[PDB]
């Protein structure tokens, strides 16, 4: 798809991902195309119909087409593992990402068939919805209340497991405001289609602070472990909610839960 | 007579150097007058100066690397002399500007043109006969590499006749060896000899690397030859894989000093660094070149003298293949000081480690070949007893200098001079002493005196020991490596100790000439009658002791591992062929002498700046070798009658003796 | 025959055409201009011992081969080995 | 026996191979050496290089014509084939001479910094290599016109085949690593 | 020997390396002792003379041998090789020593025949002598003004190469207060023997700076590239020298003549 | 033979009295304690499999122990790797 | 016929081999598991460790001495030195029963922490293939007192050989990892 999420990334990891995809899709070709070429030009031409076509029942060895057999292929995966050590060392996503502007950092605690979001500097607490300014690195520390998932926003960029008491860093930034769709894409059970968020590139910094400011105004408030458990309860297809008073430290309560 | 060369090129003040140049040159008038005497110019012209012959380039290799062995002991005991008298406060005999030209000859000769020509020389002599063939792939190439081998040893002997030789070590390292900081002519000397060597090596190396492979007896398949062949073949792959590399860093260096380049210099962009490294590239591949031909012998001798098959001939021939592949990704170890990243040194340190696994392998099968065998204490058995004793702690101190913690102090300390003399006494000389012993019978007819054997082992192992254990201890202290003048007295105990070592070795040197002389003067009472002397397992021994230019009269079948041992057990051992054929055999050629001739012009004229002379020298080298690359009356046929005669003499010669 | 040379000659013509063209005009990232004409650098090296290289006897078709394979991983060592050397020594060698 | 003599020269061209890797690996760490001096854009002209490339090319397969004229048993269309092949390789050496004496006299020869260096060192190996490669050609030639098609003649024939083509992949290599690769 | 430079160190760096060389030496000589031992065992018990001695003729080859033979170099080289990648990783010259006390840099401008030092921080010169108080990491950048050469204190641990154009590092502390000899162990020429210095650990601060006052009352001053190269005039068995005033950027200078 | 059976018996009683007295009395600093003990049993495993195993027929030589050698490359594998991978995945979770 | 019976047993150990490394390296992983539960140096005694190791050697033994009079054509003395293996053996498991019975009553069991787990896991399995090899001992004996010694129970013997040898092998790399290398 032209129009796909990963051919037409709007975050910068999505776009070395792609250009790494397309320069591999082309390494390969080379090699694959030929082989398939081949495959159906000697299927046709060297058929037992075939009068004219050159019979040889006793040529069983060539050093010249065995040496050419194995040398592309080796050649092909040298420059292709050269670039993947260059792309794995240069798309870690536990790797801060270099740009002027200070990370916001965003933790992720993945509860049962729902996602929780917890912004410490703005103190504030979401379920299912994120926001960050456009142009602006965001720093995840991704963990599993329960069962194991996947944090992922395919336009973004690359995603990362949530694992019960351990936390997991990711970075992502986006280069064009709007929309984009969130998914879990490691199967935790019977709601496991119910995960999906939404993560709203504001245009500016101030619209930022007015979705802060929106969700400080919730009358709901997450001050202690019982209101968390009480959310963490087993529900399906969880709608959009906010939190204005957050702990401290929650996420270190949540990883410490399971003593880790 | 032009460019640098003048009156003040010779050293007529010095003393020591002139006394040097009168005994070398009364020497050799006193051998040509015994030469022309006797009448024998001609004999040694038509016989063994223009000798395609593979026995007789092996005995004149042997020949080379013993007359060259003399002037780098001398060296030696001049250097030990020098130190012994420096560290009880005394200002010494020779000056620090004489010291490092005795320092660096004494270690290019005795690394280029004493351990490579006498290990060569003993592969020319039995790797042909071993492996059932009549001659080596090539001849005129190896009469050719022998000349450029003998020019290259001329170069050096004249280099103390005129001007001066290179203070810079035995590897010349750049930014000393370089223009700027070293005006003298010594240096253009250490290059054109090294240069001309490394070209003959290279092409020793091309020509034993196919002879092996290609002219093997028929029904010998590649896992039935001796392991001695295998060894040699081994060497001849490093050979081929690594003189390259000294060619072009010896190149680049001559650039540099000839036309002004910045290769190496420290100034303009030019990166000194990368000359240690090329030359390290080549220079520890060239060790193994040295050692892997040896621990041969050794397994023949092992063979040989325990009365029992060897043990783990597998295990060996892929212990030394093991050993071939490894010897290509460790040289870094010789510059773990340079200061190279934690990851290359501690990589290239533990694949230094590696190695020494193999050589332990090759070492235990040796161990197990004497393990339930009739042992004689012959010479040559005695050799490989030292060897194994030696080269085993040799192998200790070299695997402890291989960690970057240990190398970070014991390097360039006389530590590492105590390793590499203890590994290459270990080794090289002893496997050499070994081999000449052990291979005398196929080389001349008659066996050496074994009484002034056992003596010079004896002396040379003791003397060893006496001359080498306290430089470890030396290394300990902190004393380094190329110390001439105001010694610390602290190290005076020690050197003098090595002193006494060092006349120990002097005496069994002395053993050494005493038992030739004698088994020269008592030949006709220790001759070779049957050519089985001690009952060896290989083909070589099949034949008459002193063997025909003509290997063997008719090309052996094989169909066992241990040719010569499996048809004296089956009972046909000396069977009369029915009938015997013409054999197509190469011409003796007189061109080689000439290009070494022209070779040696060329070299001088480059040394001393002598333009026209070095383009008339090359020129005579390329008209020469076009002229010979037009006459095709190259290989002529022995008859049947000559054949029949020498085999018939041999056969009454068995028959008598049996 | 005279069809291989022919036919060797082509690709030769095509594989040294491609990459001085692309190079003149910088057709291409630097990375892409780099990667290709390596590339068709090697193929082209081996376009020529393919077609153009032939050997008589063919007797030793097993040997020399292995002769060609075994002279490639010591350049393979010694190349490599060299450039990563000195990378890491003047790495360590700048003022800082 | 012209096997062992062609496996010899094989072996020697592997050594050579290992020579030439060398230099390769010299001019590699060398090539950002030059200081206050020219670069590697400022001097190599690609037109002439393709010009060079071009013509050895033509040189190599024309040897290859005389190889098969050789295999065809007739003596005038290798004596010709080879008169082409040395004239083409006569004229890649005066090319390469005449770029070498234009950067000598330009005050940009091997002295200046150790990029030049190395490029002279690497280019003037080939051209050494190369013009030994044509002095065998003139040797060969002046043989064969007095000597005719024979088994030791053949054997050279085959070994000089070797030799060219070994220096014609050389040759790629250069062209691929030294020039084309420095004007980028 | 016991009272050895080496086996006997006063330095920590010595220490560490003393240790390896003991622990490496002992492992070593597990297999080595045997082959030895085996070597005269088997030469003695199986010789020609004796008669009761088992004769084998036929036994060529054994799998239990060949497996022992195998097993013990390969386990023994896994095991110092384990320690080798330790040691080195953690002995590297160019490595900053853990230590309370901030370290002394020394810069070490090596001249044909005879050792220079230069003090930045203190900003004084010396001849063949360096000082430094003890129990304190000292910082030493060693380059040559002319051929290689290699800086070395036997006593306090690991050598260096000193190359010019080229800034290479190397960090030693002193354990015990005393004078310790320092040589070079790279040959550069004639006057090689001649390169001698004395490392003078004082036993507290107040002896540094003594000795930094007294070398600032040397009537001789290093202010100009001129007065650098009259001292670096080629001279053979220099005498110890100071100088009290010392251009701010005399290394960097000496380092830029070559142009690197 | 009963020999060899004895032989490895004893070495076996030697490399595992040895280990036990040196681990209940702490006669070494622990990394010596924990190499040489590693040692002993890789030897005392080598001790058992050289004198008490035996292989009737002895025919295969070359094979079984081929087997065997195959066997533990395998084991170098799935082990090393397993204990390199979670060390690597136990480092990046922890709270920093 | 019985070569291939021999050959089959071996490759089943070499599995078995493949299985004991799987639990060797989760124990290793899961070492420091417990959390505020018993350690390695809190529970292992090593002179019961001692005594089992030296009861299991001498079940070696004992079974060694039974293959040699196998060797011999005895029955008596095979079925002597197999009833005292089997004596030994009863011993180990009863030790290991013990402990077992031991850690589970005092609170320690395995659903206490990842590192008792994982210990129960490795012993327990070492526990099972040695009972295993008691039973395999009991059939073999019963079998050989009504059948005697055929060219089946030869084979049987050998398979049961490497069975325990490869036991006695795991249970020493068992003591040196877990045991021993955790109460250091
Ligand atoms: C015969 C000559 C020769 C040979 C074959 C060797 C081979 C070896 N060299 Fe010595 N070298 C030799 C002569 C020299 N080496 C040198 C350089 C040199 C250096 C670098 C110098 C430095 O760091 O300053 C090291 C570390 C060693 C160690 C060894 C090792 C480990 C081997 C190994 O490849 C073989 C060692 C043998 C062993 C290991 C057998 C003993 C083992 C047994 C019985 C099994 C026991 C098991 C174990 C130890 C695991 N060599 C130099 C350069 C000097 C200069 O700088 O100018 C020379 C001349
Ligand atoms: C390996 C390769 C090493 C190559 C070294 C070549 C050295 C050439 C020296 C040139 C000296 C010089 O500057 O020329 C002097 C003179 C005017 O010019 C001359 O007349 C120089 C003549 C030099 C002839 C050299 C022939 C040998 C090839
Ligand atoms: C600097 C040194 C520069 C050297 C220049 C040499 C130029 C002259 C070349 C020789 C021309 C005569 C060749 C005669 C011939 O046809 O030989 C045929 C021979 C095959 O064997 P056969 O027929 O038996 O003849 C043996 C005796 N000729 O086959 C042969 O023997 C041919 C072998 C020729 C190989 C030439 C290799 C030259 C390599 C360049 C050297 C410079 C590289 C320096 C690197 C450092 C940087
Ligand atoms: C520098 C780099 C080194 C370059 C060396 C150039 C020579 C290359 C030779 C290659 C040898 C492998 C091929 C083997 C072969 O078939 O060669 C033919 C011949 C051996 O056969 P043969 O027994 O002689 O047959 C009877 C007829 N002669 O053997 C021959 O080829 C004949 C002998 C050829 C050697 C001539 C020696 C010329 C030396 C030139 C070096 C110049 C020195 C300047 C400094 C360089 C740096
Ligand atoms: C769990 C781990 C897996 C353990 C499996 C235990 C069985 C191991 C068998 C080893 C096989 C290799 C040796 C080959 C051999 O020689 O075996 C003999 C026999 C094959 O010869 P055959 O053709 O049967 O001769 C005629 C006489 N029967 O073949 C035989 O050995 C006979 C058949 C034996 C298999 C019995 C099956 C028992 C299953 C027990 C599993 C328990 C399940 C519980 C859950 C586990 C988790
Ligand atoms: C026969 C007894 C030998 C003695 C007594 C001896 C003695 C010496 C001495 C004293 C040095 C100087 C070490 C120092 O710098 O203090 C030296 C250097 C050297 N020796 Fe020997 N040597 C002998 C044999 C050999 C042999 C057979 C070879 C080579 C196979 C050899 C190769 C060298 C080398 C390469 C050097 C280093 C030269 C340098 O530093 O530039 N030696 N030898
Ligand atoms: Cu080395």
């Amino acid at each position: 798809g032209c129009n796909s999420a990963l051919l037409d990334p709007k975050g910068q990891i999505g776009l070395e991902q792609r250009s790494l995809i397309l320069t591999a899709f082309g390494l390969m070709l080379i090699v694959v195309i030929p082989a398939i070429l081949m495959a159906v030009g000697f299927a046709w031409k060297y058929r037992a119909s075939n009068k004219d076509a050159k019979y040889s029942p006793n040529w069983s060895h060539s050093n010249k087409v065995e040496a050419v057999v194995w040398t592309v292929p080796i050649l092909i995966i040298i420059f292709l593992a050269v670039l993947t050590w260059k792309t794995t060392h240069a798309l870690e996503p536990s790797k801060p990402l270099a740009h002027d502007e200070k990370p916001i950092t965003i933790e992720v605690v993945s509860m049962d068939w729902k996602w929780f979001f917890i912004y410490p500097e703005q103190g504030i607490a979401t379920v299912n919805e994120i926001a960050f300014p456009a142009n602006t690195p965001v720093y995840f520390k991704v963990t599993s209340n329960s069962v194991m998932n996947s944090f992922f926003i395919p336009r973004l960029g690359s995603q990362i497991y949530a694992m019960a008491g351990m936390q997991t860093r990711l970075h992502l930034i986006a280069n064009e405001p709007g929309t984009y769709d969130g998914i879990s894409a490691s199967y935790s059970g019977p709601g496991f289609s119910g995960m999906k968020f939404k993560a709203i590139a504001t245009p500016d910094r101030a619209a930022f602070d007015q979705w802060v400011a929106k969700a400080k105004q919730s009358p709901n408030t997450m001050s202690d472990m019982a209101a968390f458990e009480k959310l963490a309860a087993p529900s399906e297809y969880n709608q959009v909610e906010y939190f204005s008073n957050v702990k401290p430290d929650l996420f270190a309560d949540v990883i410490n839960k399971f003593m880790a | 007579m032009f460019g640098k060369l003048s009156l003040d090129a010779v050293p007529f003040h010095e003393p020591i150097v002139m006394v040097t140049i009168a005994g070398i040159i009364l020497g050799g008038l006193a051998l040509v007058g015994l030469i022309t005497y006797f009448g024998k110019w001609t004999y040694l012209w038509k016989e063994w100066l223009t000798s395609v012959d593979h026995k007789r380039l092996g005995i004149m290799y042997i020949i080379v690397a013993i007359v060259m062995l003399l002037r780098g002991f001398a060296d030696a005991i001049m250097m030990r002399s020098q130190q012994a008298l420096a560290s009880a406060g005394e200002a010494g005999f020779l000056p620090p500007h004489h010291y490092d030209q005795i320092f660096t000859a004494h270690g290019v000769i005795m690394i280029f043109f004493v351990a490579m020509p006498f290990v060569i020389g003993l592969m020319n002599l039995v790797v042909p006969l071993q492996i059932g063939a009549r001659d080596v792939a090539f001849p005129f190439l190896n009469n050719l590499s022998f000349w450029f081998t003998v020019v290259g040893v001329i170069l050096v002997n004249v280099s103390l006749g005129v001007g001066e030789f290179a203070q810079t070590g035995w590897l010349a390292y750049p930014p000393l060896s370089g223009i700027e900081y070293s005006p003298g002519v010594g240096v253009d000397y250490w290059i054109w000899s090294l240069q001309l060597s490394g070209i003959g090596t290279t092409l020793t190396g091309i020509n034993f690397f196919v002879t092996i492979l290609k002219m093997r007896a028929p029904g010998m398949t590649m896992f039935k030859m001796p392991v001695f062949t295998w060894a040699s073949l081994c060497a001849n792959v490093l050979i081929i894989a690594s003189f390259p590399i000294l060619t072009v860093t010896v190149a680049l260096l001559t650039l540099d000093r000839y036309l002004g380049t910045h290769f190496f210099t420290n100034d303009m962009g030019g990166n000194m660094m990368m000359y240690i490294n090329l030359i390290w590239a080549w220079g520890h591949p060239e060790v193994y070149i040295l050692i892997l031909p040896v621990f041969g012998v050794f397994s023949e001798i092992a063979a040989t003298f325990s009365r029992k098959r060897l043990f783990g001939y597998t295990s060996l021939v892929w212990a030394t293949v093991c050993i071939t592949v490894l010897s290509f990704i460790v040289w870094l170890h010789h510059f773990f000081t340079m200061g190279a990243g934690a990851n290359v040194n501690a990589f290239f340190g533990i694949t230094t480690m590696i190695i020494a696994i193999p050589t332990g392998v090759k070492i235990f099968n040796w161990l197990f070949t004497m393990y339930q065998g009739r042992i004689v204490f012959h010479s040559a058995m005695l050799w490989t007893i030292g060897f194994i004793v030696t080269f085993s702690v040799g192998g200790m101190t070299g695997v402890l200098l291989a960690v970057p913690g240990a190398d970070f102090v014991l390097h360039n300390s006389l530590f590492l001079i105590a390793h590499f003399h203890n590994v290459i006494i270990g080794g090289v000389v002893f496997g050499c002493f070994a081999g000449m012993t052990y291979w005398w019978p196929k080389a001349f007819g008659f066996k050496l005196n074994e009484t002034w054997g056992k003596r010079a082992f004896w002396f040379w192992i003791i003397g060893f020991f006496v001359a080498f254990m306290p430089l470890y201890a030396l290394g300990f202290m902190g004393m380094t490596r190329r110390l001439s003048q105001q010694i610390d007295p602290q190290f005076h105990t020690m050197l003098m100790i090595a002193a006494s070592g060092a006349v120990l070795i002097a005496l069994g040197i002395l053993c050494l000439v005493i038992q030739m002389y004698v088994s020269i003067r008592d030949r006709d009472q220790n001759r070779d009658l049957t050519g089985d002397p001690w009952g060896g397992r290989t083909l070589e021994w099949a034949t008459s002791s002193p063997p025909p230019f003509y290997n063997f009269a008719v090309v052996p079948h094989v169909h066992e591992r241990d040719a010569f041992w499996e048809m004296k057990e089956k009972g046909e051992a000396y069977k009369k062929p029915d009938h015997y054929e013409e054999i197509h055999m190469p011409k003796n050629s007189g061109a080689g002498i000439v290009i070494a001739a022209f070779s040696t012009i060329f070299g001088f004229a480059m040394i001393w700046h002598i333009w026209w002379l070095a383009i008339v020298g090359f020129a005579g080298m390329i008209i020469t070798w076009i002229v010979k690359s037009f006459d095709e009356d190259v290989d002529y046929y022995v008859p049947v009658a000559e054949i029949e005669k020498l085999e018939n003499q041999h056969f009454d010669e068995i028959t008598k003796a049996g | 025959s005279v069809k291989t040379y022919m036919t060797g000659f082509i690709l030769s013509i095509i594989l040294t055409v491609i990459p001085f063209w692309m190079v003149m005009t910088g057709a291409a990232s630097p990375a892409v201009i780099l990667g290709t004409i390596l590339a068709m650098a090697v193929v082209q090296v081996l376009v020529h011992l393919v077609c153009f290289l032939h050997m008589n006897t063919k007797s030793d078709e097993g040997w020399n081969m292995t002769a060609f394979v075994f002279t490639v991983l010591i350049i393979a060592i010694l190349v490599v080995g060299s450039i990563w050397i000195m990378w890491n020594l003047n790495y360590n060698m700048m003022m800082h | 026996a012209g096997g062992t003599k062609i496996f010899g020269f094989w072996i020697y061209l592997m050594s050579d191979c290992i020579l030439f890797s060398i230099l390769f690996a010299t001019y590699a760490v060398l090539v950002n050496g030059t200081a206050g001096g020219p670069t590697g854009k400022d001097i190599f002209e690609l037109p002439f290089v393709l010009v060079e490339t071009f013509l050895l090319l033509f040189s190599s397969i024309t040897y290859g014509m005389a190889a098969i004229a050789m295999y065809k048993n007739n003596k005038s269309q290798v004596i010709s084939w080879l008169a082409l092949t040395w004239l083409f390789g006569a004229g890649f050496i005066g090319m390469e001479i005449y770029e070498f004496h234009h950067l000598i006299v330009n005050g940009m020869g091997p002295d200046r910094s150790g990029f030049l260096s190395a490029f002279f060192a690497l280019v003037g190996t080939h051209g050494l290599h190369v013009t030994s490669g044509l002095i065998w050609m003139a040797v060969l030639m002046v043989q064969i016109a007095r000597r005719g098609l024979t088994s030791t003649n053949r054997t050279r024939i085959m070994c000089l085949s070797l030799f060219w083509h070994f220096l014609d992949v050389v040759w790629i290599c250069v062209f691929t690593v030294v020039y084309l690769m420095g004007a980028m």
